[PDB]
């Protein structure tokens, strides 16, 4: 019943400033306080600000007093965090969390909103076909993979055959190098699907206004 | 801002406990229970007490502990076109100063008398006494008992003064009794709450000491289970009639005495995150439940007085000073080891009320000490001074007619004045200042906001609890008299200019103060309901 | 800043056995303001005991939780895979509000060797300059593995990028991605590519290679 949803915040250059949204429905927003709880890429959980029923106390953590700036609009049930002078440290999914008994803690979460704070620049990925190699088959079941190297920022999303094949592909996540982000993808199928049934790879980074798909063909 | 604190929170609970806790707590609640059909009246008391007292009682522990601040500067903070309730609230708590403290000189006289070994109020053979004197209580109004008649002709005197103009001459016993608590008051209240504290731990305990002896020695004594059930046996019929209810609603706003500026003071001393929500809980009951126990040490006498000394239980069954300076004692006297009893009584008494006093001083020595800083520097100087204005004018009440005054004080001085004081409080903090914004106060406190039954008993229920009072007040007044005299009518004008002196201070300040502020009508009925914090 | 220490922060167990896990505060912290969250792999954190031992609405009753002053503890009664997640403690009687550091629940399941497959540079890549050749280890237990590169007959070190996905939520396995990169010259100057993965299952490593021919 109660909905949190968080939004705004992507990719910001060092020093740069960005502001970011939640809003709320399901309960009397005007009645509890919201804080923010951010998330690093290292997966620690970290309190930023926390805002009152009414607005007329705010706390901030040590590490971002200064430069955020929390505020509330009760009249359209939404939550803000004003951000400025921006670091790298900050890159963090940022969380939206209601909590106005302090004895109960933070009863509600949003699905969170990503802020990457680098200089590097965006790019699109090559997305390369992989299939085995002439050899062995003789197996009940054979993988293919996906290649989607040199991208930039998070997030990019892959299917395989629009979605309708989903048994047996692992999807692993990305890893950044020099700031460029290279992930892969690997199926594996029975025989007698592959190549009788086509498979495709089908790549998605709204970041560079990409989407391709990438057929696996055993040249 | 680096406002001192409660050297322990005992300190704090002691002293609201204190502060609570008078001789209201016994010459008044058992008579109710007595008189509105025993175990039923709690019915009534009980729903007074969960929907006007203590919300009204909590809500001012709340408002002192976060505003911090005294009295005047609290309201002014809080709405400034209101900051005269805060004067309101001083200047009643000013009046009562001058006649709640010789009752407590009553206490240490009839304690100094009792260093005998047979107590002086026992017979009526001596040079104060009447050829109408009779041993013990009776009803018919010519014919006093031997306890009256000391009480009376001996130590008031009262017999010598044919009313508020006749005076007389001033018993010196008497004042030299009157300064005896005001030197005590002084080295309590002398350097703040640091001593103040303390001094709390001896005058808030010490009357449950002898609760518990009296309460053993009463239930110990021939038909004292018969006094035990006038006191409680149940007749719900009295449940109807809405004199009862009235009964319980004034006597559980009056006992409590929230938004009196004493709470006030004394939770501005807390710690900011103190729970000061489980403060007002366990205090409020505290003071009840003492009241409920006191009941069984009155009624456990005045069962063995009516059944073995042969009186009517209607006959000694009574309210106020009379209760415990003419009626207990006489019984009192009339038990083995009396001077013991008699030395202990009479000393509960005057630490019940030493409690009280220091409350009502500190509500203005705080109040003051926070909106004028030339006092707080000079802190023992300025009691030093208060208390030498109630001593010279207290010595009016330590006269020969001195009961005539005193009684004027004591039905106008905060009567009703105190009431509106409340009831403008109670306006301000939910629809002025906001409900809201104040729950939202107690969440930056204790961590959770107030439930939503806290919130409507101070907007709507509390209103009305202290409407029902001041209007079935007002529908009940007669003029002034006591026993045959009757007050005139200069009098009674005298203590309504004493009931409005405080009141006045509201719509009074808040015309002042209403054109000292430059705008529009709008936009100073504006900048004068913005709260101070709501300003940074 | 009140910081709270978790231990253990990773931890292993076979559904039905009892777990717990501990929340050590640098600071004092009142029992009713010690609060537990879940957060499973890939969602937001849920609100899971508050108060130090009360359970959230829709938490199974084989979650406990006790202690007091700076040592505090969460405990499943007969756990289950459901249970898989990250426990995050926090205190809410101080600013700044502090979460702990975290235990992460994973499950236990039998061992599981690792079937691997190698993976040649695309067609497409070669042309644009480079040449990666991939080499996929799916479906293994326990999640530690060690994988190899080798051109030719010697080894290579050097630019490497590795990829474990999370535990898997189906057979609890793990599954591990390496690409090996090369420029495309330095790719066409070399004859066979070996991917050897060493798990705890062989005592001797798997092999998968391919000769730029057939
Ligand atoms: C003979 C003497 C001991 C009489 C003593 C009676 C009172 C001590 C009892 C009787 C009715 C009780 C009240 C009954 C109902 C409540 C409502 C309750 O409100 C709540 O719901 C608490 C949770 C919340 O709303 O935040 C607070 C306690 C209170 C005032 C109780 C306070 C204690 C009261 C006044
Ligand atoms: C530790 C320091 C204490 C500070 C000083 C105490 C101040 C109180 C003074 C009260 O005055 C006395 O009160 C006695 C109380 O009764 C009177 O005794 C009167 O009554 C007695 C019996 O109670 C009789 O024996 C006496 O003759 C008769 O004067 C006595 O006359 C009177 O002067
Ligand atoms: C039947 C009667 C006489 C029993 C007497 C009950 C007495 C002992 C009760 C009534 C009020 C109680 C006090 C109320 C307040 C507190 C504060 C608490 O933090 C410490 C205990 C303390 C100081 C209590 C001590 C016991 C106490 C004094
Ligand atoms: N219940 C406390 C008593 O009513 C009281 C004592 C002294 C005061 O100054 C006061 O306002 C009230
Ligand atoms: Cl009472
Ligand atoms: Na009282
Ligand atoms: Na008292």
């Amino acid at each position: 019943e109660v909905q949190l949803v968080e939004s705004g915040g992507g990719l910001v250059k060092p020093g740069g400033s960005l502001k970011l949204s939640c809003a709320a429905s399901g309960f009397t927003f005007s009645s509890y306080a919201m804080s923010w709880v951010r998330q690093s890429p290292e997966k620690r959980l970290e309190w930023v600000a926390e805002i009152s029923s009414g607005g007329r106390y705010i706390y901030y953590s040590d590490t971002v007093t200064g430069r955020f700036t929390i505020s509330r609009d009760n009249a359209r049930n939404i939550l803000h965090l004003e951000m400025s002078s921006l670091r790298s440290e900050d890159t963090a999914m940022y969380y939206c969390a209601r909590g106005e008994v302090r004895q109960r803690g933070f009863d509600y979460w949003g699905q969170g909103t990503t802020l990457t704070v680098s200089s590097a620049k965006t790019t699109a990925p090559s997305v390369y076909p992989l299939a085995p190699v002439c050899g062995d088959t003789t197996g009940s079941s054979v993988t293919l993979g996906c290649l989607v190297k040199g991208y930039f920022p998070e997030p990019v999303t892959l299917t395989w055959n629009s979605g309708s094949l989903s048994s047996g592909v692992h999807t692993f996540p990305a890893v950044l190098q020099s700031d460029l982000y290279t992930l892969s993808s690997s199926v594996t199928v029975t025989s007698s699907t592959w190549p009788s049934q086509s498979i495709t790879c089908n790549v998605a980074h709204p970041a560079s206004s990409t989407k391709v798909d990438k057929k696996i063909e055993p040249r | 801002d680096e406002r001192e604190t409660w050297s322990g929170k005992v300190d704090f609970l002691l002293s609201v406990i204190g502060f609570a806790v008078d001789l209201a707590n016994v010459w008044r609640f058992p008579y109710l229970c007595y008189k509105n059909g025993g175990g039923a009246f709690l019915v009534p008391y009980g729903i007074m007490l969960a929907v006007g007292g203590i919300p009204l009682f909590y809500m001012e522990l709340a408002l002192g502990q976060h505003n911090r601040k005294g009295a005047i500067t609290c309201w002014g903070r809080l709405v400034p076109l209101f900051k005269g309730i805060g004067y309101a609230v001083v200047l009643i708590a000013f009046y009562v100063g001058f006649y709640y403290n010789v009752i407590i000189a009553w206490s240490l006289r009839f304690f100094f008398a009792s260093f005998t070994n047979s107590l002086p109020w026992t017979s009526c053979n001596n040079i104060w006494n009447t050829p109408n004197c009779r041993p013990f209580e009776g009803h018919v109004e010519g014919f006093q008992s031997a306890a009256s008649e000391y009480f009376n002709r001996y130590i008031l005197e009262l017999n010598r003064s044919e009313g508020i103009h006749d005076l007389g001459a001033i018993k010196w016993d008497m004042a030299l009794c009157l300064l005896i608590v005001y030197l005590i008051c002084y080295f309590s209240l002398w350097k703040g709450i640091s001593t103040s504290g303390k001094v709390v731990w001896f005058t808030a305990l010490f009357p449950y000491a002898v609760l518990l002896i009296l309460l053993i020695r009463g239930l110990t004594l021939p038909g004292s289970f018969l006094g035990i059930q006038y006191y409680l046996t149940p007749n719900f019929s009295a449940i109807y009639k809405a004199e009862v209810w009235v009964d319980a609603a004034t006597q559980v706003f009056f006992s409590l005495g929230p938004g009196f500026g004493v709470l006030l003071a004394y939770a501005s001393y807390n710690k900011y995150h103190n729970n000061v929500y489980k403060d007002a809980l366990l205090t409020s009951f505290i003071n009840s439940a003492t009241s409920f126990i006191a009941g069984f040490v009155i009624f456990s006498v005045l069962g063995y007085m009516a059944h073995t000394l042969g009186v009517r239980i209607e006959d000694v069954a009574t309210e106020g000073p009379g209760l415990v300076f003419v009626v207990y004692p006489a019984a009192i006297a009339t038990m083995p080891a009396s001077t013991f009893w008699a030395l202990i009584f009479f000393m509960m008494l005057a630490t019940l009320g030493l409690d009280s006093s220091f409350g009502g001083m500190e509500a203005i020595i705080t109040a003051l000490s926070d909106e004028f800083p030339k006092i707080k520097r000079n802190r023992e100087l300025f009691v030093a001074g208060l208390f030498s204005l109630y001593f010279v004018v207290g010595l009016a009440s330590c006269t020969q007619g001195g009961f005539y005054f005193l009684h004027l004080l004591d039905r106008y001085a905060a009567g009703y004045s105190i009431l509106v004081a409340v009831f403008f409080e109670a306006i301000a903090v939910s629809w002025i200042y906001g409900t809201n914004r104040f729950s939202e106060d107690i969440r930056d406190m204790i961590g959770f906001p107030p439930g939503r039954y806290w919130q409507v008993c101070w907007r709507f229920v509390a209103p009305i609890f202290l409407l029902f009072i001041t209007v079935y007040g007002l529908i009940g007044y007669e003029p002034l008299t006591y026993a045959d005299y009757v007050y005139p009518s200069w009098a009674n004008a005298l203590g309504w200019c004493i009931a409005g002196s405080s009141v006045v201070m509201i719509p009074a300040v808040a015309i002042f103060k209403l054109l000292s502020t430059p705008g529009s009508l709008r936009q100073r009925f504006t900048i004068l309901t913005t709260p101070w914090r709501d300003q940074q | 800043e009140n910081v709270l220490t978790q231990s253990p922060a990773i931890m292993s167990t076979s559904p039905g056995e009892k777990v717990t896990m501990t929340c050590r505060a640098s600071s004092s912290v009142g029992s009713s303001y010690l609060h537990w969250y879940q957060q499973k792999s890939g969602a937001s954190p849920k609100l899971w005991i508050y108060s130090t031992s009360n359970l959230a609405s829709g938490v199974p009753a084989r979650f406990s939780g006790s202690g007091s002053g700076t040592s505090y503890s969460l405990t499943i009664s007969s756990v289950e895979a459901e249970d898989a997640a990250t426990y995050y403690c926090q205190q809410f009687s101080g600013y700044p509000l502090t979460f702990g550091s975290g235990t992460k629940l994973e499950m236990k399941r039998a061992d599981a060797a690792p079937t691997v497959s190698i993976f040649p540079p695309s067609s497409e890549q070669l042309t644009s300059g480079g040449a990666s050749v991939v080499c996929f280890l799916n479906n293994f237990y326990p999640k530690d593995i060690n994988v190899k590169w080798k051109i030719d007959g010697s080894e290579r070190q050097n630019g490497v990028l590795n990829s474990w996905t999370d535990q898997d939520s189906k057979d609890s396995t793990y599954s591990m991605s390496s690409t090996l990169t090369l420029t495309k010259d330095e790719y066409e100057r070399h004859n066979s590519y070996t991917c050897e993965a060493t798990h705890k299952t062989s005592t001797s490593p798997i092999v998968k290679s391919f000769n730029r021919n057939e």
